[PDB]
């Protein structure tokens, strides 16, 4: 019920259906160790999206503004994104190559760690700027 | 080029005279990891003191074929005259022409292979050819099939010997007949089934797929390793398009010789759509020198994932194979898959050349045990190969000592 | 145990492991001695993978390390204080180490570089600095060893703004440009830098049993295939080949005897017990910084002010590369990560007759990945939806990193005093650099800066941030000085002390210049010819 509702609102903010689903489960167990009313914010916010009918995460951060939900949104969005909550040098990372700020550049630019593929790829064109590869 | 120096590539002689990329060529000295212990190749170029300068056309004829040395001493099994026996007389003057004209003499002596005893006298190899049922005419076309058959037979059995370490040999070490081209292991590596078995064998490959194997070793499903890349880059892709067009033609006309408990073909084995969790690695921070990663996954992603993506499936020009759906991985036998991890693929073809870094005790690149290597084969063969196999430390160990003693080896003790 | 062998090597890095290899190969026996732990690569690229996205985008180099407590080393991003520096450009000394069997060259970007003839008197060429104690030829041989060694790949035909003129060609070739060096490249010379390849210890080709680089950019801090030269390497190879590898080996005594040779020296284990080793003859290949403070920790009743320090030289004379950073978002995409982290440089201005007024520079560009940056300030811009996937994207692509290094002399009051303040488990005070940059470097930089100031506006660059202070290099050389002056330097021409006949210095402590570019190859080959002298020694 919690994880579907998180799951849920996960996708609807980040933009994309595509979630991992262990990744989203970690996550939403390290959030609710950080905060221990999260699941209230959730459905909150779940709430707000239901009666306000937001086609969009672009109408609902829009509107919703100076709303105390605001921060607890944009901590979602991060942590989709960055694969961490907290700003320390020793926050707990809980997902890299699977990061949703790694994808929009995935196709041209490599992930560190992991390889494009092969060992002479850069010598091919880079795509284009104005495309969005996937997700 | 010249039929002698064409039938010397086929025949892959410089393969094992060779000492590997240096030590000149057709000069011996190549170490041949026998059962019983190492057997050295002997000095092939034409020097009339250290070499064969002076074999006859008879004595270099004798010696190629039936396996007895110009002194008269029997040559050891390591040379294939088993399978060079029914050369034709043409191709085997053609050789001896080749060998005495075309390529320079060396002066250099190879290491005289000491064998422990019984195995220490080269003289009761006359009662092992009696048992090998070695001696047989030399090789005639087959008027029942065509040419191509004909001569994709002639390449396959007597002048690139596939039988020879694709074909698992009895108690006494000679070639058994009955299971042709079933798989042997010939070591540290296995070789597998390669029949018209659609599942066991080769069967299910496209001709393409197996016409591009042999030529340059890489296909979408299977990569060759260990003999296979010595075997191609040194012999098969020197081949014609023609002589390989006729092996293909000859091995799908091979009787199939299925395996026990095989259900798809290795490369058929479709990948599990799961992987590592990167939360769980935080708590491994901190702790250099992995000895507490005891999980199969995250020893695959810090490892391996690198270059074989997360899922498995590989880069997406091919360069990194998919290990999805890859014969290696698919088999059920996983002595290929743990061979490749100790000691890792080195193919050269078309003076490019891949490499997998080795993953043994040797290793430059991580250094692995035997435990961590059977857990990373497990991964591999539970999440991307073959579901029914399984490693374990012991045969991650025996893999690595050299493959099973087979029993004729413990008389010599 | 005594632990008794022909030669001690005192750290298993890139020197200590290259000398214990061309010991052991030539019939010596070795015992190879470490400070740090025995590092997995596998586990180090877990550990960077799990690190931050925050610690990737600025970049930090020693995370995936840990920090052993007995033999710490810098970690600046909590910034454990193991190095203390002081003085008005304490920022450029902030040098990263690693401690570990392996060294520093564990997380190097392995950029394998000849010093120019010039570099070797360039006192007596323009008046400044300090001159080798040996010339370029007598290096040349050394220097391609180490490169085969290593297999370091260059531009093998190709004419450059002076590159050491080589006897052979280097051992493989460049591989390709990327698509965001190639455009440096012409931005370049259109402004008028000579952009050419950086001779990089990395694999264009299957090498030495190691693979191809899959160009995965992560160069600095580990390459998770092993593709470029580690000094785990060579410490692998001269372990199998006989060499006596005891890592948690922290050295801090050295016994003398009446004639000033080294008898034998003691060490640690994490659980501060005392271990001796004698030894014909002892090596001290450490580092720039924890040479000279072994040296000095050492100090015994024949040497007061320290081991191999009559002529009170021992820590002075540090020199680095005090770099300009740059950072900049690019009007046109320049999609910086295809290939290594460090493919090209501007080699245009590493000599001229302005060394003799003010340091000769090496502009780069950075060919790290911008992913973790351009995600980390498009999150911290409060972006959400299509309009952060695109401000990622643009800011991945248009992400520009821009270096400019130089060369600082050797100034006497560069010391690396043993702090009287800090102290590790072991008790081993800490060492404490105090850095002067010098008009030298300032004069130089006055120029640098107009130079990068160019290349922005050049690109059209937008959010230009310059570092306001001087970067380090982790260029560590000088410390142990070398001449022919027993008075004026601490080893001669064989990187041998001139107080103890029976210790050497494989180091870049050694180095009389700090050059114009990255010094690790200068260090290997000066390893070498140690190796050279040690077994002539012996023999
Ligand atoms: C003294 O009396 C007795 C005999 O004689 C009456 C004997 O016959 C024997 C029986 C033993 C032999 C004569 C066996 C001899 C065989 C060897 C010494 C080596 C065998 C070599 C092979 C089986 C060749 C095939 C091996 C391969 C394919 C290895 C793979 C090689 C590459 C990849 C290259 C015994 C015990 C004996 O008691
Ligand atoms: C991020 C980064 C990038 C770099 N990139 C480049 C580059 O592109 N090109 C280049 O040429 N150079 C580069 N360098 C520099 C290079 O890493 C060093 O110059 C080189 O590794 C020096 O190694 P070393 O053997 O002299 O000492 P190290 O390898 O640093 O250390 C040797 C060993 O000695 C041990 N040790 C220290 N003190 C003691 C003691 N008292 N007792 C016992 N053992 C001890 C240490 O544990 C260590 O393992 C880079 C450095 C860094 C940090
Ligand atoms: C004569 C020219 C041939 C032909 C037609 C084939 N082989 Fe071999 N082979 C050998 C080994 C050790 C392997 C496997 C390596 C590993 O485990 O990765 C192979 C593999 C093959 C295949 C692929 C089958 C599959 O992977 O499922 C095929 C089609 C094949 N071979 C055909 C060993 C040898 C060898 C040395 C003992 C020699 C000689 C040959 N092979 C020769 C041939
Ligand atoms: C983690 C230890 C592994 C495992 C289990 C495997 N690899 Fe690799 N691999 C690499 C390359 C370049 C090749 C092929 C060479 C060529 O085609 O030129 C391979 C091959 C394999 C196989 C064999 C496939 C087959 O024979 O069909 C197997 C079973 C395999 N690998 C498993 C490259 C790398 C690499 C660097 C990029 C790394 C790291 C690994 N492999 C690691 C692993
Ligand atoms: C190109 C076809 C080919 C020719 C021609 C050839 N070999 Fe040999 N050859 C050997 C070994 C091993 C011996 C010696 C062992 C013995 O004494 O029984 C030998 C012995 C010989 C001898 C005997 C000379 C002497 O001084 O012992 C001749 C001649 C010879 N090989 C020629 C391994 C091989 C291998 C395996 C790598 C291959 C393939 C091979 N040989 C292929 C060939
Ligand atoms: S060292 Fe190599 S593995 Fe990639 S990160 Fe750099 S090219």
């Amino acid at each position: 019920d919690s994880i579907s509702d998180f799951m849920q609102l996960s996708a609807f903010a980040t933009g994309h259906k595509n979630l991992d689903l262990n990744i989203g489960s970690a996550l939403l167990l390290a959030f609710e160790a950080q905060k221990h009313d999260f699941s209230t914010q959730i459905k909150a916010l779940r709430e707000h999206i239901t009666k306000n009918n937001y086609q969009d995460v672009e109408a609902l951060d829009a509107a919703m503004k100076d709303d105390p939900l605001h921060p607890t949104l944009i901590q979602i969005i991060r942590a989709w994104y960055s694969g961490v909550i907290e700003d320390e040098t020793n926050a707990k990372v809980y997902a890299f190559e699977k990061a949703l700020m790694y994808q929009p550049s995935r196709d041209v630019v490599v992930i560190p760690t992991y390889a494009h593929n092969g060992p002479n790829y850069w010598v091919s064109e880079p795509a284009s700027v104005d495309v969005m590869p996937a997700f | 080029i010249s039929r002698g120096h064409y039938l010397a590539i086929a025949a892959d002689c410089a393969a094992c005279h060779t000492n590997g990329r240096d030590g000149q060529f057709l000069a011996g000295g190549y170490a041949i990891s026998s059962p019983m212990g190492n057997i050295y190749s002997t000095n092939i170029t034409p020097s009339k003191t250290h070499g064969i300068g002076n074999y006859t056309l008879e004595q270099f004829s004798k010696a190629l074929r039936h396996g007895i040395r110009a002194d008269g001493a029997q040559l050891y099994p390591a040379m294939p005259y088993d399978a060079y026996n029914r050369l034709t007389d043409e191709d085997v003057k053609s050789l001896y022409a080749y060998i005495m004209t075309e390529v320079k003499p060396v002066d250099a002596p190879s290491p005289k292979t000491q064998l422990p005893f019984p195995f220490s006298i080269r003289a009761s190899l006359g009662i092992w050819k009696i048992a090998a049922r070695i001696e047989g005419k030399p090789y005639v076309f087959d008027h029942t099939h065509n040419d191509d058959w004909n001569r994709g037979r002639y390449l396959v059995d007597e002048l690139a010997h596939c039988g020879e370490c694709h074909t698992p040999r009895n108690f006494l070490l000679a070639p058994n007949q009955s299971a042709y081209l079933a798989g042997a292991d010939i070591g540290s590596w296995r070789a597998p089934n390669i029949t018209n078995a659609p599942q066991s064998g080769i069967g299910s490959w496209s001709d393409q797929d197996l016409f591009q194997y042999l030529k340059t070793g890489k296909t979408a499903h299977a990569r060759a390793a260990g003999p296979m890349a010595e075997a191609i880059e040194h012999s098969l892709q020197y081949l014609p398009d023609a002589d390989i067009s006729a092996i293909v033609t000859y091995l799908r006309s091979v009787p199939a010789k299925a395996e026990s408990g095989q259900t798809v073909a290795n490369f058929e084995h479709a990948g599990r759509p799961s992987s590592y969790s990167v939360a769980n690695a935080n708590s491994r921070r901190s702790n250099s020198t992995l000895t507490k990663t005891t999980d199969g996954a995250a020893l695959y992603e810090a490892v391996c994932a690198s270059c074989h993506q997360s899922d498995g499936k590989g880069s997406k020009d091919g360069y990194y194979p998919s290990l999805v759906g890859n014969t290696t991985t698919g088999q059920l036998n996983p002595n290929d898959l743990i061979a490749s991890i100790l000691y890792g693929v080195d193919r050269t073809t078309d003076n490019h050349e891949i490499l997998m870094p080795a993953f043994g005790p040797d290793s430059l690149v991580q250094p692995l045990t035997d435990e961590q290597i059977a857990t990373i084969a497990d991964y591999v063969l539970s999440h991307f190969g073959n579901a029914q196999a399984t490693v374990s430390a012991d045969a991650v160990k025996q893999v690595r000592a050299g493959g099973k003693q087979v029993p004729l080896a413990k008389l010599a003790s | 145990e005594t632990l008794s062998a022909d030669v001690v090597i005192i750290g298993a890095g890139i020197c200590g492991s290259l000398l214990a290899h061309k010991l052991v190969r030539n019939g010596l026996s070795v015992l190879l001695l470490d400070a740090g732990p025995r590092r997995d690569r596998s586990q180090i690229v877990e550990n960077w993978r799990n690190m931050p996205p925050d610690n990737k985008s600025q970049y930090d180099y020693a995370t995936p390390y840990p920090s052993v407590p007995w033999a710490p080393h810098t970690n600046y991003f909590p910034d454990n204080n193991y190095l203390i520096v002081k003085g008005p450009d304490r920022t450029a000394y902030k040098q990263g180490i690693i401690k570990g069997v392996g060294g520093t060259t564990w997380h190097w970007a392995a950029s394998s570089w000849r010093y120019l003839p010039n570099d070797f008197k360039l006192h007596s060429t323009y008046g400044v600095g300090r001159d080798y104690a040996m010339s370029y030829d007598e290096l040349e041989p050394y220097y391609y060893e180490a490169e085969c060694e290593m297999g370091v790949m260059g531009p093998n035909g190709e004419e450059i703004t002076p590159s050491a003129p080589r006897q052979n060609p280097w051992p493989m070739t460049s591989m390709p440009y990327g698509y965001g060096d190639r455009t440096f490249t012409e931005i370049v010379s259109k402004l008028g830098f000579s952009n050419t390849p950086v001779p990089q210890a990395r694999n264009s080709r299957p090498y030495d049993g190691r693979p191809q680089c899959c160009g995965n950019n992560n160069c600095m801090p580990i390459c998770p295939i092993g593709a470029m030269y580690n000094g785990v390497y060579a410490a692998i190879k001269a372990e199998k080949l006989g060499a006596k590898i005891i890592p948690n080996a922290v050295v801090y005594a050295m016994e003398t005897d009446a004639k000033n040779r080294i008898t034998a020296i003691s060490f640690y284990d994490p659980d501060k017990q005392s271990h001796r080793v004698v030894a014909k003859t002892f090596v001290i290949a450490a580092n720039g910084i924890e040479t000279p403070k072994l040296l000095l920790l050492a100090a015994n009743d024949r040497n007061p002010h320290g081991i191999a320090n009559s002529s009170d030289l021992v820590g002075r004379n540090m020199m680095d590369h005090p770099g300009i950073g740059m950072s900049f978002q690019s009007a046109e995409p320049i999609w910086a990560g295809g290939g290594s982290v460090q493919m090209s440089s501007i080699t245009n201005f590493r000599d001229g007759d302005f060394r003799s007024e003010y340091a000769a520079t090496q502009i780069g560009y950075n060919n790290t990945a911008q992913n973790s940056r351009a995600g980390m300030k498009a999150l911290s811009m409060g972006l959400v939806g299509k309009k952060l996937d695109e401000e990622i994207r643009r800011r991945t692509a248009h992400g520009v990193d821009i270096y400019a290094n130089h060369e600082v002399l050797p100034d006497p009051n560069n010391r690396l005093v043993l702090s009287k303040d800090y102290k590790d488990a072991l008790g081993i005070p800490h060492p404490e650099v105090t850095y002067d940059v010098g008009e030298y470097v300032r004069k130089s930089a006055a120029i640098s800066r107009q130079r990068l100031m160019d290349i922005a506006k050049a690109m059209g660059g937008t959010e230009i941030e310059m570092t306001p202070y001087f970067t380090p290099n982790n260029a560590i050389t000088g410390g142990t000085i070398m001449g022919h002056d027993p008075r004026d330097s601490v080893v001669d021409k064989w990187l041998r002390t001139h107080d103890h006949s029976n210790l050497f210095l494989a180091t870049g402590a050694t180095m009389a210049a700090s050059g114009t570019v990255n010094s690790t190859l200068t260090m290997a080959a000066l390893s070498l010819r140690a190796a050279d002298a040690i077994l002539n020694d012996l023999k």
